[PDB]
Parts: C-alpha cells; structure tokens; sequence
C-alpha cells in the first residue's frame, strides 16, 4: 500500500496499460490494477500503480496531482450536506478551507472512500454552524468551477 | 517549536517596557538587520504574541506584584470560591445566550424558508 | 531568569488555571456524596496549592524593586536583547515540537472519564480519611467511644441511647465528675470530633474557624460566658460560683485558682479548651448527630436481615472422492491443521504459511515447499544456503607490498595495506 499509489479521476480514454505508460516517468512501476463494475463491467474511475519504491510513488503523487488526463482531474494519493461529484486531489483540509469562505465549519470534514482503494468514492458529507452557511452553500457552492470537476450540493435531510 | 515560542517570549518581554506604541525596543531591531517575522500581523503566531504581550503588561499592574501584595486570593479562600462561583454563572449565562442565539438563528431560518419568494416588485 | 517577568506570569497563568478547574468543578453537578466529596477534596487540595503558588510569586519582589529602575529605562534596550539573541542562536539539530507549555498544567488539573481525579489528585482515595460506617460525611462513628466510656465507668448499664443522651448535652449537667479519668476520654472524643469536621467540609477554612474559636474561647469563655440571674456567674475550670463580677475578677487572679488547686487554670486548661472545641463541635455537627442517632434507632429496631442487608449496600461419496477426511500438520505454518492432498499443496504457498515462515527467520523459497517440520526446515535453510558457488566476487588483491610474493590479500586486506 505505500509503494502503491491510488490514481482517481479516470475517464474511458484511459487504460490498464495506458496508465502505466503515463507513469513510467515517474518511476518504475511494476503493475497497474483495474477494479470493474458489476453492473457496467468498466473501471469506476479508480485504480492502482504498484510501483517498485515508495520514492517512486511519491514522485507520482507529487508530480500527478490535480492532472487533466482524458479531460478528467486524475490525481494520485498514498493507498447536513452532502457533495456530490468532487474531485480527488483535494483533501479534507482542502475541502474545509474551501468551505471556509462561504460559513464556519463545525468540525473536520469526512468524505467517503471505496471499500477496496481507500482513496475517494466520490460523494463527501460537510455540516455547517447554522442553516445560513448551509443556505449559502445550496446558492452558490451547489454549482461552483471546482479543478475540473462539477460538485453539486444539497441537502442530507429535510423535514416538509 | 521551542526556540520560536522563546524568541516571542524575549520580544514580548521586551515590548512591554516600552513608553509609547511605535517607539518600542523591537521596532529599532528590524532596521537593525534582525530578521524577526513575528512582528507582522499577517502571520498566525502574530496572535499569540499579542497575548503574550498582554501577559506581560499585566503582569507589571500594580496589584500583580510589584509594589503590592494579594490578600484576598492569596489568604482567603472563600473569596476564591466566590470567584470561581462567579466564573461558573458567567459561564452559564454565557452558554445561555449562546443557546438564545442559536433558537433566534433557528428561527430566523424558519421564517427565510417558509416565505413567498415568487411576489416580486420592483419599484 | 526573568525572576520578575516570566516567573511572575507563569504564577498567573498557574492561578487562573487553578481558578478555572474550580470553576469547572463547582460548574457540574454531583450525583453521589463520595463523589462529591472527592470533588470537594480535590478543590481543596487545588486551592491549597494556588495559595502556595501565591506566596511563592509574593516573596520575588525584593529584587524587582532594584531592577525597576534598568528595566523602564529607554535608554537601554536592543543591546542586551542582542545579546541574548545570540546566547539563543545555539544549534537548532533538536527537530522536536513541544505542545506542553500551556496544554500541559490543562490537562494536569482535569480528570478522566473511568476516574474522577486530578493529576496531583491521583492517589488519593476517601477509603483512608474516613471509615465504613461513617458513609463519608454522613454519619459518625460512636462505638468505639461508647465502648471507652462503659470501660471508663466500669458499668453495663449504659447501652447506645444513653451514650447518645449523654452526648448531647452541652450546657447541662456532666454525667461524670470533671476532675475525674473522664476528661481523658473526652479530649480523645473531642480530637475525634475536630478530625470528623475537618473531614465532613475539607473546602471551608479550618484554619480561620480554629482562630475564632480561640477568641472565643479567650474572650468571652474565659471571662464569664453564662451569666445568669453563685448561680450570676460559674467558672469551668475551678467549678465553683461568684457572688459578682468584681468578685469573680477578684478571684480570677488568686492563687488556688491560677496553680494552687488540680483543676486550675495551669494544668487544667487544655481539658477546658478540649472541652469547649467539642462543645463547638457539637453544635456545629448537630444534623450529623442527629442522623447517626436516627440510623442507629434504625439498626436497633431492624431484625438480622434487614441490618444485614443495611450492611451488604453431505457429499460423503464426494468427499471420500475429492480427498476429504483427511488434514495436514503444517508446523512451520502456525501448526495449522489443512485439508486433504489438494490443500496439502496449497497449504505451501499461502498467507499464513508463508507469515509462519517468514517469523521463524527462513526465507521462502521454492526448494522448502514440499517441507513441513523445524529442524528439518533449519537444516535446509542452513545446506540450501549461499554455499562455496558464487562466493564474495573471487577476491584476489595481491597488492604491491612486495611486488613478487604475496597475493592471500583480499578486497579489504590490500585496501588497508595501501591506504596507510
């Protein structure tokens, strides 16, 4: 898992091997793996490179990140408001700082991760202090140019 | 960290002899080729300097220990528990208007979602 | 050292942390007597130690007084702070962050979720300052002080109530003479009581609360504390009545009752502050009195049970086919137990197999896989090891020491021949 490094935002340009290629400049690596969907029997956007040194895969994570590969933001890691489809080079310090500008966060953000990776899923649940922030965040945030990726905002729960 | 919190102590110890805002022992030190970023209040330890230098303002007040001598929180402590129980009503009068605010902001998130947002005039 | 500016401070923040944990101890409720108790003591204990920081940090002004003087002064300044600049422009190797300066006196002055106590609080426990039978604070302990009276009086006819009676006076008449072995029992009774108060309210002054009851003691009981209407004015110490004040101050000075006489004033002095102090203690601890007095009737008038409770609280064709029926002892692989010839193999080249064989030092390779034992496994591990073939590269130096003889030299052997 530390020689690995976890590569998210993939499109159907690319590849098992495609990937590969893109990362042989950063260093040597080894294998690359692929999860499929059951239903669609493609890749989910998610994959691995094992490299053969963690260096390698550090210079993959530090050089790849927040990329425009396929016209889609890959980025490679270390293997009541809902967000929906954001992008993997941001963390949760990032997304708390980026939630910052619009109200005050309670507490650290959590986003869900795959059961198999371990690096993003794709949806990500935030609270705010007060319904205000929330507000603010379903008028402007639910639409905003994130780094190439289009997020949408709404609301985890609500009572008619 | 050590060596950063000592520099801000020995800054904050030498701003408080000071006899006015600007004329101050650490203002002649940048220009004398001393590199001190802590004297911008740009940065996050800025902050905590600024409180250090309270500490130390008031730790030369005249009943702090200097010309004086505490009787009542040194020799009484009854007077101590009256403070602390004077601290807690604080506390609670403070955590009482913070749950009167957050109904207040409650309620105003109440009224904002259940008004008409489609009469629109302009005048 | 800033004996005068970091130090005097660091008493400060010191205090209102102390300040702040009592406000925060007083700040949440209680639940339980022992608990609060706890509490009360831990309080105690925390305001103790801020009067003592208090009057440490009140002692450092004598020389402040003298440095006043070069401190305020604006003619100085940056010449010193240079030079303590560079006494602090040491090597800055020691990579180590350190969190604690002010978190640190926070968390020794908080307590824990499983324990309710403080840092300095830590070994203390309310089972060594008080009994059993007094429920910390909410009862007395009196049988071993009936027990000393029945064995003072030498006499059987003086159960629990008639202790408890005679305990409850504090103006009337003794049960006993006052120049008697009672007193002896009574200053013990009285030591007893004074250790109950100050354990029954550990927050209140004790200390205050001894000095008034010394001035009144001096004050006001040594000078005629029961007037009246022999009966106008009576003494405690030489038991004897006044006609009037002129005489009682008159006598006050004589000489059998300064040290003529064996319960005067110079010997007999301490039996009546002994005295007066359980007095004071009696009238203070009344309710808890009372109490014991109620719980007491309440074990006498329960049965044996009550008081005893009081003081309680299918494919086998297949498998015979398939190779079921049959296990392989892996020892090397956590002894593990597989399955049969299909798993024998399999059982070589797994996870916890290859786990037990990297634990026991051996590598895993392929030449061990048909093996299943320990020695056996170390003897191959020892013959199947980097053996004569392919040695450390061939050495052969021969260096130029002597240019026509010696050659045994190997890579290190002529590297250091030459090297000096």
């Amino acid at each position: 898992q530390d020689a690995t490094v976890y590569v998210g935002g993939l499109d159907e340009k690319v590849s098992e091997p495609l990937l590969w290629e893109l990362f042989l400049q950063a260093g040597p690596v080894v294998n690359t793996h692929m999860p499929k969907d059951r239903v669609t029997g493609q890749h989910q956007g998610y994959g691995f490179v094992e490299f053969l040194s963690e260096e390698d895969a550090d210079y993959a994570i530090k050089i790849m990140n927040m990329i425009k590969l396929y016209g889609k933001p890959i980025r490679v890691n270390k293997a009541n408001i809902f967000i929906g489809n954001l992008d993997p080079e941001i963390d949760e310090k990032l997304l708390y700082d980026t939630f910052s500008a619009f109200g005050v966060i309670l507490q650290t953000p959590k986003i869900m991760r795959d059961p198999d990776t371990g690096n993003s899923k794709g949806y990500a649940f935030i609270n705010f202090a007060s319904f205000d922030a929330s507000d603010a965040a379903i008028e402007a945030m639910n639409g905003q140019y994130l780094c190439n990726r289009p997020i949408t905002v709404s609301y985890a729960f609500k009572k008619d | 960290s050590a060596f950063d919190l000592d520099v801000v102590k020995l800054t904050a110890q030498f701003v408080a002899r000071n006899g006015r805002q600007f004329l101050t022992q650490l203002m002649q030190k940048e220009q004398r080729n001393y590199q001190f970023d802590f004297l911008r209040p740009q940065h996050s330890l800025f902050n905590y300097f600024t409180k250090l230098v309270e500490q130390y303002t008031k730790i030369l007040i005249p009943p702090k220990g200097l010309f004086s001598k505490l009787k009542k929180e040194a020799e009484n402590p009854r007077e101590v528990l009256d403070q602390v129980c004077y601290r807690v009503e604080w506390a609670k009068f403070q955590e009482r208007e913070r749950k009167k605010e957050e109904e207040e902001k409650e309620k105003e998130r109440v009224a904002y979602a259940q008004i008409d947002w489609h009469d629109f005039v302009v005048v | 050292m800033e004996t005068i500016l970091e130090q005097q401070r660091r008493y400060h923040e010191e205090k209102e942390r102390l300040m702040d944990v009592m406000a925060k101890e007083m700040l949440t409720k209680k639940s339980t007597l022992r608990d609060q108790i706890n509490s009360d003591h831990r309080t105690r204990a925390m305001q103790d130690r801020y009067m003592e920081v208090s009057g440490n940090l009140r002692d450092l002004y004598d020389d402040k007084d003298g440095l006043r003087k070069e401190e305020l002064n604006a003619i100085s300044g940056p010449n010193e702070f240079a030079e303590f600049y560079n006494r602090l422009k040491q090597i800055k190797e020691f990579h180590r962050k350190h969190p604690n300066e002010i978190c640190v006196p926070m968390s020794v002055e908080f307590e824990e979720l499983l324990k309710a106590r403080e840092n300095p609080s830590e070994e203390a426990q309310n089972l060594v300052e008080f009994t059993d039978e007094e429920g910390y604070g909410r009862y007395l302990d009196l049988h071993d002080c009936y027990l000393k009276y029945i064995n003072l009086k030498a006499s059987e006819k003086l159960d629990y109530i008639t202790y408890l009676s005679i305990f409850d006076q504090l103006f009337d008449i003794p049960k006993e003479r006052k120049n008697a072995e009672y007193k002896r029992y009574l200053e013990m009774l009285l030591e007893y009581l004074q250790d109950y108060t100050d354990r029954v309210k550990p927050l209140q002054d004790q200390n205050e609360l001894f000095g008034k009851i010394q001035a009144e003691f001096e004050k006001k009981w040594e000078n005629g504390t029961f007037p009246g209407w022999e009966e106008r004015a009576q003494r405690l110490f030489s038991t004897k009545g006044k006609s009037l004040e002129s005489l009682d101050t008159s006598l006050f000075a004589k000489n059998p009752k300064s040290k003529g006489t064996k319960r005067d004033t110079e010997r007999n002095k301490d039996i009546a502050f002994l005295e007066a102090q359980i007095y004071e203690y009696v009238e203070i601890l009344g309710e808890q009195r009372h109490l014991t007095h109620e719980n007491v009737q309440r074990k006498q008038a329960r049965t044996g049970e009550e008081r005893e409770e009081e003081e309680e609280e299918i494919p086998y064709w297949l498998y015979k086919l398939h190779g079921l029926n049959i296990n392989y002892n892996c020892e090397i692989c956590g002894n593990y137990t597989y399955r049969g010839p299909k798993a024998f193999q399999r059982h070589f080249a797994e996870w916890r197999h290859a786990h037990g064989m990297r634990c026991l030092g051996i590598p895993n390779t392929a030449h061990f896989a048909n093996v299943t034992q320990i020695e056996d496994a170390v003897s191959l591990w020892a013959k199947l090891k980097l053996q004569k073939a392919s040695e450390r590269w061939q050495p052969d130096t021969e260096e130029e020491y002597e240019d026509s003889s010696g050659n045994v030299v190997n890579k290190k052997t002529y590297e250091d021949l030459k090297r000096q």
